[PDB]
RNA sequence: GGCAUUGCCGCGAAGCUACCAUCCGCUGGAUUAUGGCUGAACGCCUCUAAGUCAGAAUCCAUGCUAGAACGCGGUGAUGCUCCACACAAAGAUGGAUACGAAUAAGGCGUCCUUGUGGCGUCGCUGAACCAUAGCAGGCUAGCAACGGUGCACUUGGCGGAAAGGCCUUGGGUGCUUGCUGGCGAAUUGCAAUGUCAGCGUGGGGAUAAAUCAUUUGUAUACGACUUAGAUGUACAACGGGGUAUUGUAAGCGCUGAGAUUAAGCCUUUGUUGUCUGAUUUG
């Protein structure tokens, strides 16, 4: 969407943060790819190598 | 069988109807979204392909085909629909203020009693200082969401003479109607080839009314439906050695020795299709291009022809030209 | 040649057939379980209560088949002229009087920078608003004012969703109740509305047709449908010819020669021949 702040970050290998105002829409498109990574058929647990949201936060700090 | 064809009986027209259109696009140029032929004879071609990873890859390959004979077409006449909330509707239909015989010959169910008298208020009006398509044609430009164009063809052209012209129309798929409208009307009283509207590799449709064979519902004689057929060759009703191929290399005219079976030959371009063209023969056939676009690398092949078939399949199809016929002959009887 | 119920072996165009030949056979939505986003209810949460993002061999669109025989649009032709004779030269009586959007809100005027602004105010009925006097609305005198209004000429523009409607410009023509005049009305006798919504006939003349009929074949049981029929590549036939079926013909090797060949093959520099009847409609 718009209103999405997009970055790979960089001083982290494996993550990638997306921000913006709208607490619908960040988590909105941050729900919207944990499941394009649906892996079903198949074992659930076999690759617990997967993409999740790891943080929950603000940007201000110390706000 | 299918309940897809619903109800029974025949079809109630000799030519059949065009029933969808490509959509259209705003950025195009003006072009002719569609067209319809003659096909005229069946017959077998064999060739090769690059298919890849298909087992005919590289491959020589021997299949059927279907001929259809394309006279270059006529235009005369633009009409604009309006679109309301019921439907479609027309504003003016227009025309070239000079029209063929045959064209005229539409308007005749019976032509040598008749007075012939047609035209003449509206042909003949038209001839003065103008204005005459001016008030209605910039009323299209106003209005009239899509455009159609007034189609009609020259039998006279064709070995089958009836001497009467049927009537069409096709849309335009250019934009900003402007040079939608203007382009026909630069058109009118003129001929449209079949140069810039297809070419090879192209999937379209022909299909028409099949084959009225008589009553035991009534079997047959309904124009049904058949999408993807891939032209295996664009015709030229002016190219000598009409089956000249990437490999033959020699003259043969597509019209056999002695002609087709109930034809003489071909004076106007035409296209070769594979598989089936719907109805019995010397039909009148509609064309419509893809509806959509396809793209796919089943549609971006590139066909590559090793013979066309020129023999005389009346009978058994043995020789193909007069010269090498009559070189394997030699002197019959009376000959040489 | 004929019978041998289409004479058998063999050949067979063509017609008609065969998963016994070949082609070809839709692309997007809305969805349920499911996984959730957001966030109460519930000071924890929660896919849910409001709102929500994906998603089915489904439903609907997309594409296909027909096309209302009392569904509709476009345009092509002329319906016109004469005489005789018939209507007229499912419910009216002031006016169908136009933003749009919310309704836990909006108009209107106004302020200023232009606002999601300030100020005022309105609504709580159309019971409103315009129009309205004159014999069913006469005939006549002026006072003011350059109005309002009719009608016909008329400019200009807009309206194609069924536009056929609206505004507008310019003169004349009439009206005037904005004001004050003068003559008329009965007897319809005390109610029984008591008024004020060019037109087909039938027979001529002519225009353009359409039909039957005729021919053809893409059609076909009848129907029905597609061509041609006005002096031309019109048509029809012979032959010139071209393919191809056919397997060597009466008869003195001659001879893959013969016979047939569109009647559901073809091109026809030539030949011969045809070219307009009846019926109705507008």
């Amino acid at each position: 969407r718009d209103g999405v702040t997009i970055e790979f970050s960089t001083n982290v290998k494996d993550e990638i943060v997306l921000s913006g105002n709208s607490v619908e829409d960040v988590s909105q498109n941050a729900a919207d790819l944990q499941q394009i990574c649906r892996v079903r058929n198949k074992d659930i647990r076999k690759f617990l190598d997967g993409i999740y949201v790891s943080h929950k936060g603000f940007i201000t700090e110390d706000l | 069988g299918h309940l897809g064809f619903l109800p029974r009986k025949r079809a109630a027209s000799i030519r059949a109807r065009v029933k969808a259109f490509p959509k259209d696009d705003r950025s195009k140029p003006v072009a002719l979204t569609s067209f319809l032929g003659y096909k005229a004879g069946m017959t077998t071609i064999v060739r090769d392909l690059d298919r890849p990873g298909s087992k005919f890859h590289k491959r020589e390959v021997v299949e059927a085909v279907t001929v259809v004979d394309t006279p270059p077409v006529v235009v005369v006449g633009v009409v604009g629909y309006v679109e309301t909330p019921r439907g479609l509707r027309s504003l003016t239909t227009v025309w070239a203020e000079h029209l063929s015989d045959e064209v005229k010959r539409r308007f005749y169910k019976n032509w040598y009693k008749s007075k012939k008298k047609a035209f003449t208020k509206y042909s003949a009006k038209y001839a003065q200082d103008g204005a005459g398509i001016e008030r209605e044609l910039a009323r299209i430009k106003k209005y009239a969401s899509v455009v159609r164009v007034l189609v009609h063809t020259q039998i006279r052209k064709t070995p089958l003479a009836q001497k009467k012209a049927h009537l069409a129309e096709i849309q335009l798929n250019g934009g900003s109607i402007s040079e939608k409208v203007d382009w026909a009307r630069e058109h009118f009283e003129k001929t449209v080839a079949v140069d810039s509207v297809f070419e090879q590799n192209e999937m379209i449709d022909a299909i028409a009314v099949t084959k009225g064979h008589g009553f035991e519902g009534q079997r047959g004689y309904h124009s049904r439906t058949s999408i993807n057929h891939k032209i295996y060759r664009v015709g030229k009703g002016d190219d000598e050695a009409n089956g000249a191929t990437s490999f033959d290399r020699t003259k043969k005219t597509i019209t056999p020795m002695g002609g087709f079976v109930h034809y003489g030959e071909i004076k106007n371009d035409f296209i070769m299709v594979k598989g089936c063209i719907p109805g019995n023969r010397k039909r009148i056939v509609t064309l419509r291009k893809s509806l959509y676009t396809n793209t796919s690398r089943k549609a971006l092949e590139e066909v590559s022809l090793k013979w066309i078939d020129t023999a005389s399949k009346f009978g058994k199809g043995r020789f193909q030209t007069p010269a090498e016929k009559h070189a394997f002959m030699g002197t019959l009887k009376k000959d040489l």
